């Protein structure tokens, strides 16, 4: 069986996934309580505020103290929910191109490269003539071959980005404290959404076009029903259409994604 | 074998000489039979004014062995035939051996950066 | 066997590198130790003449010329350790982050060619009909070579960018003792900043897409058990992806960088 | 016997000779094109092989074309970037003058900066592509001087060496031209 | 004979005129340019008719040909297209912001339209800019290639390899120059305001 993107799919997730996830619960589990030690030593310390001198608005101190509870707080239940977030984005990508993503696109490309093959047999027949034959076979193949090659580099490219991203995810938010890390707090922010509205744009768009191109491989056939000259220029031609889409798309959805604000 | 070039001057100097080889047989052969039938002419033109029953007879039976020699030569031209269809199939052999050497898996070497 | 990305890199590291490195080299080590005795002598001199002067000397001028001396024993240890380091970083940078460094893309290379060759020895044994195989070695061969020589091309700039930037680096380091000065050594920091995330990003990413591909291209096979077509299409497809997300990654990594600032 | 670059930049400095010679009324290398012979001199082998079989080496023209197309495609991508720098250089130097002459008026100042700095961005140009270019196109030409087509040599492994080598140069000058211009912006 | 940019800008300047410029005259109411590149394309095209023709002759080895024939033509046509088509973009842009002239510089009655004239004057100085680049810069190129492709043979004396390399080369170069070109007017043409 044709399954190509779904062990390509596998491994690198795998790879992804328990690389960074181990990395990030070996940190986070084993700094928590040295976490929670450093604020108990911090309330000791406003302890020797309040009792020798040097103080000032202890009321604001509840709001410092808040802040920081939150900080914490976040930072933890971040990590959780990394942890389970990892798996939740990965289920959430295959959803909504569906709404599986790599069986969708290991059918379509199927139906694409049995064309294909069908093409290369007829080539092989003839073993004179069978060149044209096996030039249309290749035109085929590199059409198939792109589309579903810059789809799958495209969404691989965004999973990875947003992995990488919520691994990082706890340093930031550690990192709201003070004005500059606030600047830097705001990027990070902006990466996201902009991966974020990447992947979903290149899921819907992605799947509507994909089985649109699935549907039209899987009705041709090279007999003498059709006129084969007719029936390859409209798989270049969708072909073409679909690949310029999917390449002017992202800079759209990064456009966007920066003029929000 | 030995060097490919020297293959590529040996296949081109055989196919050459095959096919010349086969022109100038042909030839050969051919005015080898007009003295064939200069032969027959001769043998009949002297049949015509025998004497005796055993002369005739005897001139009727060189003439049949003489028409088995031409059928023998029938059979050598067709042996040749045979002969240059094989050594183009031979000459075609060696083409193709040249070429799966050149193109090779076998071959391990890669010109190197020096 | 596939002899070409190690002596490549070999040749580079050592061409280039030695002309910039060792010329500069060659220059700073011949031209330190007499700068830096005249520095002990201005030294030494300035404070001996405001002992005998006018008054120059407070807690500041030792405040000044201490951290003046840092600056230039940094930028003489610089040029120490960038002979060393250069050495050091060249040999290891690549290899360290993702045995040898170039050895697995020269594996896997080499497992790409063998099945081309495999395939024009199958194209030549026809020789009538042993077309088709040509143009399917054609296209292996040319996914390949693209795939790795992208990957090749980017790490060979990162890495002359790195040696080219260190070679500078002494002069930049002592080019901030003053403002304007320091606003061109920003720049510097910023471009070192850069091309250390290129090398980091290349090396793992592509060590993974290397490795990926050749597991996949070596339990390749020509024989009547796996569709022909189906193969040839699946390489073509790991190659476009691999291009496409190594494409990607120099946009990222300088915009990571330009965002730390 | 292989003589391209040569005539190119003749005629271009004719072309600059018309340029000072307008100007004047008024005020009245070889390596790449060596190292691309022994390229297509590589190339013209596999033609040659091609053409002996004449039915069954068509997969020998194939690989002289690849062969053909990635010589061109790198020594054209080096010749072009040069050209281009020389030629704008050139007709810089020609109207240089009449920029400087904008020291009359203060305002015109920003004309300077701007005449400097395109001047200095395609001096580190013709810089960076001479000294990178000739190592590249001699690394090039001394892999394709040492390639062979016989018993010994595997085709795969020559030919995707070749094609591996052409893209990384040509990567290498694509990269090149941005790095230059973002210099010369900083500096200035 | 070969008429291909003749034809075209023909067409495309009657199509012009009848739909913009009669349209302005409404509003008001209220040696050729193509032939060198022409005999240029039209060398080179018989320079790939006659590697077609020989590769015809064969019928067997006949693909070689075809192939350093495809080679040709591509690149030619590559050549000529790329700077016909900026020809064509370059000339109708000054057609249209000729024929918008009128009505973009008659708005400068009021001060706060300085910024549209502005930009309109920027637009027709960069497009003017970029006609005069092509002019010379093409002109000279097709002189070139046409040398070239008009001196070409496919004799014993001349190897394959070589000629179509030249061509390869001098078709890629031209296309790289010409691919800066309209980055360096823009600069220029902005630089200037």
């Amino acid at each position: 069986a044709f399954e190509l993107f779904t062990p390509l799919f596998n491994k690198i997730d795998q790879t992804t996934a328990t690389y960074v996830t181990d990395i990030s619960s070996r940190a986070i589990a084993a700094i928590t309580p040295v976490v929670s030690v450093g604020l108990t030593l911090g309330f000791i310390t406003y302890g020797w505020l309040i009792i020798r001198g040097a103080v000032e608005m202890p009321v604001a101190e509840f709001l410092n103290r808040c802040l920081r509870i939150g900080i914490i707080v976040s930072i933890a239940l971040a990590g959780g929910l990394y942890q389970g977030e990892i798996a939740n984005a990965i289920t959430t990508v295959p959803d909504e191109l569906a709404s599986s993503a790599a069986a969708l696109v290991d059918q379509s490309a199927q139906q694409g490269f049995d064309r294909a093959s069908e093409a290369f047999e007829e080539a092989g027949f003839f073993s004179s003539d069978g060149l044209l034959y096996g030039l249309f076979g290749i035109i085929i193949l590199l059409a198939t071959g792109l589309l579903a090659a810059i789809g799958g580099a495209f969404l691989l490219l965004a999973k990875i980005a947003l992995a990488l991203l919520a691994g990082l995810g706890p340093l930031f938010i550690l990192a709201l404290i003070w004005q500059p890390t606030h600047r830097f707090f705001d990027q990070w922010a902006q990466q996201v959404l902009n991966y974020g509205l990447l992947i979903v744009l290149f899921a819907a768009v992605f799947g509507l076009l994909m089985q649109i191109f699935g549907s039209y491989m899987a009705d041709l056939r090279f007999d003498g029903a059709q006129n084969v000259a007719y029936a390859i220029g409209g798989s270049v031609i969708l072909s073409i259409v679909s690949i310029v889409l999917l390449m002017q798309l992202p800079s759209i959805a990064s456009g966007l994604a920066g003029g929000i604000g | 074998n030995g060097s490919v070039a020297d293959m590529r001057r040996s296949i081109e100097e055989r196919s050459r000489t095959a096919a010349a080889t086969d022109k100038a047989v042909g030839l050969r052969a051919y005015e080898g039979a007009q003295q064939r039938l200069a032969q027959i002419e001769g043998l009949m033109d002297e049949i015509s004014r025998t004497q005796d029953q055993k002369a005739i007879e005897e001139l009727q039976a060189r003439i049949a062995g003489e028409q088995a020699a031409i059928q023998n030569e029938t059979t050598k031209l067709q042996m040749i035939a045979q002969l240059r269809q094989a050594e183009q199939a031979l000459i075609s052999e060696q083409r193709r051996e040249r070429n799966m050497r050149i193109l090779s898996s076998g071959n391990q070497g890669m010109p190197t950066i020096q």
